Parts: C-alpha cells; structure tokens; sequence
C-alpha cells in the first residue's frame, strides 16, 4: 500500500515541480508600463502642419 | 489595491485546493483498504465454514 | 538563450518567452486591408493593419482570418502575422531564439511542412519544434494521464493520454468550435430584428457571445422558463448606443456544442464524442480517463459548462465510475502555459529540429523522428 | 471588473474550503472504519489458527 | 548462511529464504513491453515492466509469460524475471546464497542445463540444486508415501512415491492446466456477449475464474439445474463497471479437468490419469497409494474438487480399498513449503552442486549424480 501510494506521489511530484517552479521564470509581466500624464504641458503647437 | 486583493484570494484558493486534493487521495486509499478488509472477511468465513463441515464429518 | 513559445491558434495568437506564467502579447489574428478610397493626403495610411491595430480601425477594414479550421489557407497573411508577432509585439529578432509552434491533431501534412519551411527560410530561426496542442494542455494541469478536450476557436479535438503514452487510434477531431458558434449566434439574433452582416460586425457578435451567453444545465427547462418569465433577458449596449435585449438566445448559442444538429452538422456533441473517445481505449485505463477528464481551450469558458458536461457523461457512463471534470481557472492560456513548461525542460533540450538537420533532409524532416 | 473578479474568486475559494472540509470528514470516518477492519481481520486469523489445530487433532 | 528457495513455476513466481512458513514475495511472472508511442517527455518510462508492476500498468502493455508449459521459451525474459526476483523483491545479492530451483518432471534437458548455466555464470551463485516439483509437495504434507497430483498453472503431473522410492515408470504428465482453463473460460464467455481478446483482458478472465468458478459434484444434474432455475447466476464487476452475470459457465470451465475433450485434448481427465498412474505401480503398494492421495498446486483450489475427485476414484477403484484425498488448506504454496523444509535439512547439505564441480564437468553436471 505504501509503495503504491509513493508511486503516485513521486509521479505527481515532478508534474507539480514543472507546473509551479517554472512559473518563477517570469512573473513581472503583470507590471504595466508608465502611461504618463501631460498636466497641460504638452500644448506647444499650432495648426501649421498636420500631415507630418 | 483591487488587483492585490484578487492576487491574495488566488493564493488562498490554490493552497486550499492543494489541501482538498490531498484529502481526496487519502479517501481513495481508505476506500481500497476497506475493500480489502471486506474481502478478508468473506474469505475467512468461507474457509471457516469448510473446516466446520470437515470437522463434523 | 531563451526559447520563444509561439502558439498560432485560430482567433488569438498567444506568444511569450519560455518560463513565464502568461503569454506576453495576446492579440487577434486578423489582417484587414482598407476597402474605401481615401481622400486625405499624407495621412500615413498603410496597406494592411494586422493584429490588435485592426480591431480599432475595423470600421473601414475588411478583416479576414488567415486560419480557417486549424489549417492555414492564406500563407502570405500568416507570414505577415508571424512577422508582426516577432518584431513588434515581442521585439526580439528570430535569429537568436528557438521557436515552439503548436498544431492541431490530424492536420494536413503540407501545412506543417510549409510552416517549418517558412520558419527556417524567411525568419531564419536557429531551431523550431512543432507540438500537438493537447499534450501541452495536459502538461499545464500537472497530470500525466487524462483525456483532454481542447475546444479552441477553430477546431475541437479530444486526445486521450495514459501514463504518457498517447493513443493515436482514439483521437476524435470535430470541426465545430467558437467560430461556428459566433456564426450561429449571428444567425439567430435575426429573430429579434438585429441584423449583423459585415465582417466587422462579426466582432461585435463575438463580444456579445463572450459577455452574455452561458450553457444551460438542462435545456428543455430553460427553454420553458425563458418562454414564460422574463428573468433572463439581459441587455447590452452596441458600440453606438441602441441597446439590445437577448432573450433565450443566451443559452441557445452555446447549446450547439452538445447538439451539433442545430448548425446542420451530423456528428454528436462534445458530451458524446468524449465518451466515444474513451470507449475506444483499452478496458483497463477507462477508470483513470473517467476520473481525469480535462477541459482546455477558449470555448470551454462558458459559465456552467463544467456541470452540464459532467451530468451528460455521468448519464452515459456506467454508474460505478467516478466522473470528474478538471476545469482550471486559467483555461484560455492552458496550452501556452504547457508550452512554456515543455520548453523549459532540460530533457527536452535535444529534441529541437536543428537547422543543419533541416538542410540535410529538407522540410520533410518534421514527420521524421524529430516529430 | 476587478471587484467582480474578486467576488467570484472568493466564491470559488469558499467552495473549495467547504469541499475540503467534507472530504476530511469522510477521511476520518474511513479511518476509524479501517481500524475496525484490521481488528476484524486479526480476530478471523486467530479463529482460523484455532480451527486448524482442532482439525489436525 | 541461508539458502534461497526460489520456485519458478509458471504464472506465479514464489520465493523466500529457507526455513520460513510462506514465500516472502509472490508475484506474477510476466514481462510486458509498452506498445503505444508515448508523448510525455521525462516521465521516466522504462522499456519493460516485470512482475507485479506490470499488473498495474497492464492497460498499455502487452504482457507475455516467459514460461509456456513448464519449459522456458524465452530465455532473456526469464533472466530478467530472475534478476528482478533476486534484487528487488528479496534485495539479497546472489553471490552469497545457495539456490534451490524447481522443475516439472519429464522436461527437456536443455531447459535444465541452460537454467544451471545461467545461475552459475550470470548471477554467480555459490551452489544450486534442481528438484522435482512433486517430491517437495510430498515433503510439505509430512508424509513419506502417497501419489501427488500437482496441477499447477502450466502443466499437471502425477508422481507416485512409496517409502521414499520414486517410481520413474509411473509418472503421468498431462499438459492441461490453469492456463488452458483460462483460455476455455474466455472462449465460452463469448456465448453471452462478453468478448475478451487483448492479452491484458486475459488477466480479467483469470480473476473471474478464480473468484467465481467451482467444480460440480455431478455434472449432468448441475447442467439441468442451471438450465431451469436461476440460483447459480453470480454477478461480477469489471474493472470499469458494467457488471456481468455468469450462468452455467461457472462449473463448465473447471469441468475441463475431468473431461479434456472439451478443449479438444484426447487424454483422460485428472480423475482417471491418477488411477492409471496407480495401476502401473506394483500390486502390493496400491492400498497405500489409494489411502494417501495428495493434492497440490494452485489449480486444485476450486471449491468442491476434493469431493468430485474422491467420488470419481471411488467409482473406478475396487470397492474394498479406502480412498482418501489429502487437501491441505495451504495448497498453493505446498511446493514452496516443501522446498523450504528440504533446504533446511542437515542431511541434504552435501547434495548441492558446488561451483568447482560445475567448473570441472560443465553444465551437464545436473544430469549426473548430483541430480
Ligand atoms: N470568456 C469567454 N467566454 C466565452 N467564450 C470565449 C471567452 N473567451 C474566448 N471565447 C471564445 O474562444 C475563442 C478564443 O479561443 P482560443 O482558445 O483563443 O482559440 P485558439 O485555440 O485558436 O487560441 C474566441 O473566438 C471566443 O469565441
Ligand atoms: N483460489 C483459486 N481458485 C481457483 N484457481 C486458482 C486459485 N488460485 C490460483 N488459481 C489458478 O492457479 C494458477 C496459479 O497456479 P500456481 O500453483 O501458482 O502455478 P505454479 O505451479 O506455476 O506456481 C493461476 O493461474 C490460477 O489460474
Ligand atoms: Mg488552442
Ligand atoms: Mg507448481
């Protein structure tokens, strides 16, 4: 009984390792970028050129 | 703040599911052992009745 | 170096570096040329907007998916999609990174060979490997047995696996998937007056399907309830106002999965092709497959499907077996998470199709030992 | 969206909590049952040895 | 040191140290290579599961016994089985332990010589001895006379012995045994609809035979009763559900022992080959053999065989002689218990085939004085 139980335990151990430890390879992607504001400072242009 | 709350709830969920799955595995083991025990009971009874017959004859 | 785990899919391209938890960039796989004339000069109008850019200018484009049912029907557009994915969404040149594409089971050979030929000649990767989309979804669950039903957006396939030994004679591939459900929803919405025809409005119908539809636990009772009360009618605001009210179209759209006779398909639902796929397996591994039924893919995200499917299989299966349906919350990206795990393994590091090997045997190397 | 997701995540967490508790209950019940089974087994074993002795004589 | 009493058998390998009551490790003798492809990487999949490990993964293996009828047909697999038995089930290196194999009567010489050559060259034991499987079963009963019917799983043989002097001209070896009964049961189950074909399902049919079948006291009366009432139909649950009901297949499977015409064999049953084996003996020891008929081997464990056989022999034998059938409850391991007793004797300690003797005369030493 112990042998059969430990067989399944060891079999699932490696699967759990691969599933979980490999998550630590990267988890910062949740972090978003700046997305800064202007605060009425980027108003320094007239209606001179618009195509470029 | 809300994102952090969701993350923490997720951590709790994952750990608790690990707990529950381990308990279920334990239950299956107990089930097989109960099966074996009833099997023992039946074979014991059968052999005992046999020896009773032989004894009387 | 790190490996690129791309996953073409059909409907959403998911990509990212190996070893993370979630794909870095997820964006629809559509390439839409403009269709009107265009009068402003110097506006910088391009000839084809791909990816997520064409989901914002979709009002004047004609979006067309380059992947119909798993197979790829328009190779130039697919090459454009790959080029965008590599250079703009990840910004890593492919000359310095192995790639791990994914492919549905039972697909035409020419598709796979052309895929590897493109990856080796145009993008010039160091080494690429093609993997079946269901084995990865089994990796992500951390199991080693189980029968996985990967109902994507292009094609629904059902690969049973035991102890790591796949059973090639028990793969049941069915071509009903999310796209056919979108078309059927767009077709039954016309019963209330709302007509969506343009290829751009298919996206709106897709959004309706994602946000409102759900799978009924019992179909006839829901049909009777929705026809008497009005507790189901949920409203939704179009991209311009004029809210719409969806009645019993809510659970009739995803019901097509369990009764493919609605869209005229002959075959049996996803509730019965799983049982048939199990019954083709050997008599001694049926209990394990019953207990480890795995769901994956996007289309299996309908609220209430993990109960309907379990009820159906319990009805079909023998009364003694225990039926359990694994439905992880990260269902949509399950295939990609599994792909990352597989690419991060040390034992797998020598299975890549190295470029010198391709140079010696041609594109037909993929069918050989390096599968 | 984040707050609704938090509510649903807590929903799932609480569901798994309750299921795990039920499973622990069943585990302990099967445990006491297994002990009873072992004792019945030993009793049958002793009876067997006894009857064998008698038959030999 | 202690001796290793191994007992190859055919169907169950029984082993253990000399001087105990029961074998330490009993496990089926099957070696099964996997047959499917295998997609999980790094799962640690071996190339051959032997012993009791292949009775748990039998769903994806092709089990094949290495011993057909007493004789050994596949020497590599038998070597693998022995290696497993020594190293994993007993964990004692063979370099420090004598071994006592067992062999059926009237077997080919080459089998025995190859067995001793393997034991002396590969495993490199100090000394090994080969004994006839029936003399041991006579040891275990504590007798010194009697005619023993050792109906194993491979071959049924019937060795008469008097006062310790075996009668070599009266050994009647018949090749019907448990395996043929399993095949015949698997063949008659098809009359109700249940089809078992795979080599893995032979194990399920074997379990059915062990748990349900019994030997009828009178065959025609049972055939008539089972055809009118339904008090015999016992049900059994397969490894996946779908219970089956066995009717008059219960006592028809083991009836083949007393009527080998069922499986097309010409010879007479085990009830008449014993009487023939007795009648070949001398006229003055027939009473003792009549009174001390011994049963052994696994297949003689059917419920109700010790009465059917006694009734048959009493019908055949003269009316004055007393017919008694010794059926100890420890029938299955009788041969191994006898082997332990024989290996534990002091008088026997100089009969082993010492290694230096083998080095001087080659493997043909076994046929010589050291029998
Ligand atoms: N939350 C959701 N609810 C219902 N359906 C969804 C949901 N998310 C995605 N889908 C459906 O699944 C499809 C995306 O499936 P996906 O798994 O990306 O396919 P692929 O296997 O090609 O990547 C979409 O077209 C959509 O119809
Ligand atoms: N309790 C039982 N009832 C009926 N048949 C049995 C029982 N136990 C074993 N057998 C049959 O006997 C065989 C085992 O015989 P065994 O004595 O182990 O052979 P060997 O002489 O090779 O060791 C099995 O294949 C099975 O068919
Ligand atoms: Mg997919
Ligand atoms: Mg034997």
């Amino acid at each position: 009984l112990g042998t059969r139980a430990k067989e399944s335990l060891d079999l699932r151990a490696h699967l759990k390792q691969v599933k979980k430890e490999d998550i630590e390879k990267e988890n910062r992607e949740v972090g978003d970028w700046r997305k800064n504001i202007d605060a009425l400072s980027g108003m320094e242009g007239r209606k001179k050129k618009f195509e470029g | 703040e809300a994102e952090k709350a969701a993350d923490e709830s997720e951590r709790g969920m994952k750990v608790i599911e690990s707990r529950a799955q381990k308990d279920e595995e334990k239950m299956e083991i107990q089930e097989i052992q109960l099966k074996e025990a009833k099997h023992i009971a039946e074979d014991a009874d059968r052999k005992y009745e046999e020896v009773a017959r032989k004894l009387v004859i | 170096t790190t490996a690129l785990v791309c996953d073409n899919g059909s409907g959403l391209v998911k990509a990212g570096f190996a070893g993370d938890d979630a794909p870095r960039a997820v964006f629809p796989s559509i390439v839409g040329r403009p269709r009107h004339q265009g009068v402003m000069v110097g506006m910088g109008q391009k000839d084809s907007y791909v990816g997520d850019e064409a989901q914002s200018k979709r009002g004047i484009l004609t979006l067309k998916y380059p992947i119909e049912h798993g197979i790829i029907t328009n190779w130039d557009d697919m090459e454009k999609i790959w080029h965008h994915t590599f250079y703009n969404e990840l910004r890593v040149a492919p000359e310095e990174h192995p790639t791990l594409l994914t492919e549905a089971p039972l697909n035409p050979k020419a598709n796979r060979e052309k895929m590897t030929q493109i990856m080796f000649e145009t993008f010039n990767v160091p080494a690429m490997y093609v993997a079946i989309q269901a084995v990865l979804s089994l990796y992500a669950s951390g199991r080693t047995t189980g029968i996985v039903l990967d109902s994507g957006d292009g094609v629904t396939h059902n690969v049973p696996i035991y102890e790591g030994y796949a059973l090639p004679h028990a793969i049941m591939r069915l071509d009903l998937a999310g796209r056919d459900l979108t078309d059927y929803l767009m077709k039954i919405l016309t019963e209330r007056g709302y007509s969506f025809v343009t290829t751009a409005e298919r996206e709106i119908v897709r959004d309706i399907k994602e946000k409102l539809c759900y799978v009924a636990l019992d179909f006839e009772n829901e049909m009777a309830t929705a026809a008497s009360s009005s507790s189901l009618e949920k409203s939704y605001e179009l991209p311009d106002g004029q809210v719409i009210t969806i009645g019993n179209e809510r659970f009739r759209c995803p019901e097509t999965l369990f009764q493919p006779s609605f869209i005229g398909m002959e075959s049996a639902g996803i509730h019965e092709t799983t049982y048939n796929s199990i019954m083709k397996c050997d008599i001694d591994i049926r209990k394990d497959l019953y207990a480890n039924n795995v769901l994956s893919g996007g289309t299996t995200m309908y609220p209430g499907i993990a109960d309907r499917m379990q009820k159906e299989i319990t009805a079909l299966a023998p009364s003694t077996m225990k039926i359990k349906i694994i439905a992880p919350p990260e269902r949509k990206y399950s295939v990609w998470i599994g792909g990352s795990i597989l690419a991060s393994l040390s034992t797998f590091q020598q299975m890549w199709i190295s470029k010198q090997e391709y140079d010696e045997a041609g594109p037909s190397i993929v069918h050989r030992k390096c599968f």
